[PDB]
RNA sequence: CAGAGGUGAAAUUCUUAGACCGCACCAAGACGAACUACAGCGAAGGCAUUCUUCAAGGAUACCUUCCUCAAUCAAGAACCAAAGUGUGGAGAUCGAAGAUGAUUAGAAACCAUUGUAGUCCACACUGCAAACGAUGACACCCAUGAAUUGGGGAUACUUAGUAUCUUUACGGGAAUAUCCUCAGCACGCACGCGAAAGCUUUGAGGUUACAGUCUCAGGGGGGAGUACGUUCGCAAGAGUGAAACUUAAAGAAAUUGACGGAAUGGCACCACAAGACGUGGAGCGUGCGGUUUAAUUUGACCAACACGG
RNA sequence: CACCAUGUU
RNA sequence: GCGGGGUGGAGCAGCCUAGCUCGUCGGGCUCAUAACCCGAAGAUCGUCGGUUCAAAUCCGGCCCCCGCAACCA
C-alpha cells in the first residue's frame, strides 16, 4: 500500500492521537505534529451498537486497534499521546476508555512518544449546568 | 436545634468575614462555599501498574528514568456527594473533633 | 486460538453473591515469545484454586481490580 | 430534616398563601370603593 | 451506535496528499523534525497557499539533543512561513511548560506571584511572556506558611518587567528564543531576585509571539543558514 | 468521514446540505481556576488577574498636640446579598415561565434537550434574608499549651541566653532563628456557670453572697404579623398592629428502645448463589373457606389450613 | 444512585 | 328544511358484504390495600323491512341525540 514518507524502513515517523474519552464515548483521532492533517478517526460508538457501550473500555480497546490498522497504511508507526477529559466547568476526570485505547495502541505494536494532559483547564469560567442545588439524581 | 458543631460545619469564625463566594460541586454542581466544601487535591496517574508497563515496552521516552506524567487536580466536592462518594463518612461524636493537615 | 493460563494467586471473591473468583494468572507461552511470563488478572466463573488452568481465549482484557 | 416538627405546612409556603390571600383582599375592596 | 443514524444527507485520501518536511531555525539541533501531509496542488488549489501559516509542535528534548532533564517538559510552536520545494521553512511560534509539570509546582502554603511581560524585539516582534515564581520556606524556618508581602511581591513583578524588557529588547528574534530555550534568561531572573524573596522555583511558564513584521525572504533565509536537503519529492 | 449528543436505560436534539472530533485564529459577553487557609480587609451587606491612578481606613511607633470634648440612645438620617421594579445599554453562559422527551397508577416534579423574563452594566426605586455567633453596645477582672495576621524592641533577689540563607538594585536590602511587646481572626481548655447540649481572657464566668452604664425585645400554644386605620412605595410590598374565638399543652435539652430506600463488621439452605427434587397445570385423598342444610358442632388465619395426636 | 404510594378510633 | 351519528358494563375503532382501552372475574406478589405479574369472560351491531347464497356493512321507512339554515320587507 506504501502511502508513507520517503524514509528508510524501520524508521520512527511521528503522528498525534488525540484520546477524548468522556463518560458517554471515547474517541480516537490521530493528525499530524501540527493538527491541520487528520490520518484517522475512530470513536467507541463506531464499534458497539447499545449507547450505553460506547464509552466501555472494551470499546476504546477495539477503537484503538482499528486505528493501527489506518496508520500502517498511512506509513504512520509512531504516536505523539494527547489525552483529554471533557474539561471546561465539566468535570475533568477522564473517562474509563481513556486508558484501555492507550494500552491497546502500545500492544497493537505501534510505539508511543511523549504522553500529555490537555483537558481544557479554565482560568475562571462561565456558569456549569444545573441550579444552585446541582444535578438532584 | 441543637448545634451539632462549633465550626457550623465550615471555616468561617464569627468575626473573621461575612461572605465566601460559593463553588460548584466537582460531581453534580451544587453551590457550596469555599470554606465549607470538602475539598481534596488528588495525585492520579495516567495507568494502572499493567497498564504503565505495557506503555513503558513501547516507549523510547518513558522508561525506569523517566517517568509517566500523572494528574493533578483540586476537587471540592458539595457535603451530600462528599458523603456519597465515601470519601468522608459519618464518625461519633467524640471523633468528630480529630482534623488532619496533611495528606496521610 | 485459546492460550493456557495458570492460576498463581487467588485474589478473593467478587461481585455480588460471591459467584466469581478473580485471580491472577501467568500466561503459559515458550521462551522467546512476546506473552512469555506475561500475568494478567482475569475473573473466572466455578470452583477454582491456585495451580489451575484456564483457556482464555483473547487475553488483552483485564479484569478491575475489587 | 433540619428544623423542629412544624406542625402545619411549609412555614415559607404559608407565608405565600397568606400573601397571596393578602393580595385578593387588597383587589376585592378596589372594585367596591 | 452502529446502524442508528436516521437522516443522514437531509434532504484513497492517501492518493491525493503529499508528504513535507517541517525545519526548524538554525538554533535548533535537529532541523528536519516532524513529517506532515498536504493535498497535492490541483486545479487553482496550491498546496503552499493552504501550507503557510500552520502551526507545529515539538518537545523541546526532541529538538536540541541536551539530557538536562528541563528540556523534556518545554513544548516548542514553529509557524511555517515558506514552502520551498518539500521543506517547510519554519518561524518559532510559542514556548510552553507541559499541563503535567506546571500542575507539580503549585503548594498548599506558599505565594504564587504571576507576571506577564510584552516586550518589542529589535526585529519587530511583540512577545508575551508569563512567568510565576513560588515562595519557599527557609532553611530554619518554623512558621506554618511562607506567604509573601504585597510589597515585595509588587517589587518581584517589577524587578522582572525590566530585566526581561532589557534584556530582550535590543536582540533578535533568533537570539531571544536561543536566550529563552537555553534558560539563560531564567537563571539570570532567579539569581537577581532571589534576594527580594526566597524563591522555591522561578519558571518561563510561557511565551508567545502576538505581533510579527511584514515578512522578509532574506531574514528567514538568514535565521535558517544551511537548510537541509528533503528527498520527499525524490523518486523512492 | 458517519455518526454525535444524552441517560439507570432511552428519547426529544444535531448530522454526507459534513455533525462530532483535530489545529491555529476572529468576535462578543461573563468570570478571575490551581495557589485559597478554623488566612486578610470592611460598620454590616460584602471584597480574589496585572499595571497606572484618586480620596480614605486600621494597627503600631512617639518625652508631639489638646484637656472631658465621653458611653449609649426615642425622634431623625445614611447604607444594606439575592429576587423584584423603571428607563437605557448588553445579551456569551446559565436559566423562573413555557415547550418537547422520559419516568410514573398519575408526574405541567425530580432526570434529558431547550427556552422567555432574568442573570451583566449605568441611573433611579425597593429595604426584605437562617441580613446567624440564631449570642446588642461600652468598660473591668480572669488559669494553661501550641499557633497565626499586622506594626515595633532586643540579639519572697541588684539585672542573666542566640543562629541561618540570598545578596548588581523600589537595596545602609529581603526573608528567617530566639525572646519580648501592642493590636486582630482563632484552636486544644483551669475556675466558674448552665435544664442540658455546651460556654469559658473570643463567657453563655466573676448573680438569691441577686446593684458598672445605656438601650432593644419577650410573658402558654393557636387565631396572626391576619383584620381595621394609618405612613411610605410605580408596583411587588414594607412599617405599625388587634380582637372575637379556640386550645392543655405547644416547646427545650438529653436518656433508653424501636425504626432508616444511612454507614461498619459478621451470620443463616425456615436467605440467596451453584444446583437437585418437586409444588403451582391433571385425576384423586384430606384439611380450610364458601354455598347448602333440621343440623352440616367447634378451635386455629411466618407462628391457621393430614393441626387440636 | 431506574421504579418502593398507603394503613378506621 | 339540509347534513351527520347510535357498536361489550363506559369511551371510541372497524362502517367501501367485529377491534382497542378502561372496567369485571379467577389466580399470584404483599402483613394487608393499591401499583405490578399470569389468565379468563363479556358483542340482537338502535328497532322494523328489503336487496343478496350471505347485510353491523348495501337500499328504504321508524325512534333518540347532534350540528348548519330559518333572509328582503
Ligand atoms: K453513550
Ligand atoms: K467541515
Ligand atoms: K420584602
Ligand atoms: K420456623
Ligand atoms: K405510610
Ligand atoms: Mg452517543
Ligand atoms: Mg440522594
Ligand atoms: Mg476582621
Ligand atoms: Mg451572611
Ligand atoms: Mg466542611
Ligand atoms: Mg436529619
Ligand atoms: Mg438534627
Ligand atoms: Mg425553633
Ligand atoms: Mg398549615
Ligand atoms: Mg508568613
Ligand atoms: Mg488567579
Ligand atoms: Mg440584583
Ligand atoms: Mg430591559
Ligand atoms: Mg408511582
Ligand atoms: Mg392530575
Ligand atoms: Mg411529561
Ligand atoms: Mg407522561
Ligand atoms: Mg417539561
Ligand atoms: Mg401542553
Ligand atoms: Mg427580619
Ligand atoms: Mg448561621
Ligand atoms: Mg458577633
Ligand atoms: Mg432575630
Ligand atoms: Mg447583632
Ligand atoms: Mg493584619
Ligand atoms: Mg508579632
Ligand atoms: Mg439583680
Ligand atoms: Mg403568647
Ligand atoms: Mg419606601
Ligand atoms: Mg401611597
Ligand atoms: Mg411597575
Ligand atoms: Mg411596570
Ligand atoms: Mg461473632
Ligand atoms: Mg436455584
Ligand atoms: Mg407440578
Ligand atoms: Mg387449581
Ligand atoms: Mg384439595
Ligand atoms: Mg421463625
Ligand atoms: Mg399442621
Ligand atoms: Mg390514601
Amino acid at each position: 500500500k506504501a502511502y508513507g514518507p520517503n524514509v528508510k524502513k524501520g524508521d520512527l515517523v511521528y503522528g498525534v492521537v488525540h484520546i477524548f474519552a468522556s463518560f458517554n464515548d471515547t474517541f480516537v483521532h490521530v493528525t499530524d505534529m501540527s493538527g491541520r492533517e487528520t490520518y484517522v478517526k475512530v470513536t467507541g460508538g463506531m464499534k458497539v451498537k447499545a449507547d450505553r457501550d460506547e464509552s466501555s473500555p472494551y470499546a476504546a480497546m477495539m477503537a484503538a486497534q482499528d486505528v493501527v490498522a489506518r496508520c500502517k497504511e498511512c506509513g504512520i508507526n509512531a504516536l505523539h499521546v494527547k489525552m483529554r477529559a471533557v474539561g471546561g466547568v465539566r468535570t475533568k476526570s477522564p473517562g474509563p476508555g481513556a486508558q484501555a485505547a492507550l494500552r491497546a495502541l502500545a500492544r497493537a505494536g505501534m510505539k508511543i512518544g511523549r504522553i500529555e494532559d490537555v483537558t481544557p483547564i479554565p482560568t475562571d469560567s462561565t456558569r456549569r449546568k444545573g441550579s444552585r442545588r446541582g444535578r438532584r439524581l | 436545634m441543637t448545634t451539632k458543631r462549633r465550626n457550623h460545619g465550615r471555616s468561617k469564625p464569627a468575626h473573621s468575614r461575612g461572605r465566601v463566594k460559593p463553588i460548584h460541586c466537582f460531581n453534580c454542581g451544587r453551590l457550596t462555599p469555599k470554606d465549607k466544601a470538602v475539598g481534596r487535591f488528588v495525585v492520579r496517574r495516567m495507568l494502572d501498574a499493567a497498564s504503565a508497563r505495557d506503555v513503558a515496552e513501547a516507549s523510547p521516552v518513558y522508561g525506569a528514568n523517566f517517568p509517566m506524567p500523572r494528574l493533578y487536580m483540586k476537587q471540592r466536592f458539595c457535603i451530600a456527594c462528599a458523603i456519597h462518594s465515601r470519601t468522608v463518612r459519618a464518625r461519633p461524636v467524640g471523633n468528630r473533633k480529630i482534623r488532619y493537615t496533611k495528606k496521610v | 486460538q485459546a492460550q493456557v493460563g495458570l492460576i498463581i494467586k487467588v485474589l478473593g471473591r467478587t461481585g455480588s453473591r460471591g459467584n466469581v473468583t478473580q485471580v491472577r494468572v501467568r500466561l503459559m507461552a515458550e521462551a522467546g515469545s512476546p506473552d512469555y511470563n506475561r500475568t494478567i488478572v482475569r475473573n473466572v466463573k466455578g470452583p477454582c484454586k491456585e495451580n489451575d488452568m484456564l483457556s482464555l481465549m483473547e487475553t488483552e482484557r483485564e479484569a478491575r481490580r475489587l | 430534616g433540619t428544623v423542629s416538627r412544624p406542625r402545619g405546612m411549609r412555614p415559607k409556603w404559608h407565608k405565600k398563601r397568606i400573601k397571596r390571600l393578602k393580595l385578593r383582599r387588597r383587589r376585592m375592596r378596589q372594585r367596591s370603593k | 451506535a452502529l446502524g442508528k443514524n436516521k437522516r443522514i444527507s437531509k434532504g484513497e485520501t492517501m492518493a491525493r496528499k503529499e508528504w513535507y518536511d517541517v525545519v526548524a531555525p538554525a538554533n535548533f539541533e535537529k532541523r528536519q523534525f516532524a513529517k506532515t501531509i498536504c493535498n497535492k496542488t490541483q486545479g487553482t488549489r496550491i498546496a503552499a497557499d493552504v501550507l503557510r501559516g500552520r502551526v507545529f509542535e515539538a518537545n523541546l528534548a526532541d529538538l536540541n539533543q541536551s539530557a538536562g532533564e528541563e528540556e523534556a517538559y518545554r513544548k516548542v510552536r514553529f509557524t511555517v512561513q515558506e514552502v520551498q520545494g518539500r521543506n517547510l521553512l519554519t518561524q518559532f511560534h510559542s514556548m510552553e511548560v507541559t499541563t503535567d509539570k506546571m500542575a507539580s509546582l503549585l503548594r498548599k502554603w506558599c505565594t504564587t506571584m504571576e507576571t506577564t511581560v510584552e516586550v518589542k524585539t529589535a526585529d519587530g516582534y511583540t512577545m508575551r511572556l508569563f512567568v510565576v515564581a513560588f515562595t519557599k520556606p527557609q532553611a530554619n524556618q518554623q512558621s506554618r506558611n511562607c506567604y509573601a508581602k504585597q510589597r515585595l511581591v509588587k517589587w518581584l513583578r517589577m524587578r522582572i518587567t525590566k530585566m526581561i524588557k532589557r534584556r530582550l529588547s535590543k536582540v533578535q528574534i533568533k537570539e531571544a528564543v536561543s536566550l529563552l530555550t537555553r534558560n539563560v534568561l531564567s537563571d539570570a531572573l532567579v539569581r537577581r531576585c532571589n534576594p527580594i524573596l526566597p524563591l522555591r522555583e522561578l519558571r518561563i511558564r510561557k511565551v508567545r509571539v502576538v505581533r510579527t513584521p511584514k515578512f522578509d525572504a532574506q531574514a528567514l533565509l538568514s535565521a535558517h543558514g544551511t537548510i537541509p536537503a528533503s528527498v520527499e519529492a525524490d523518486q523512492e
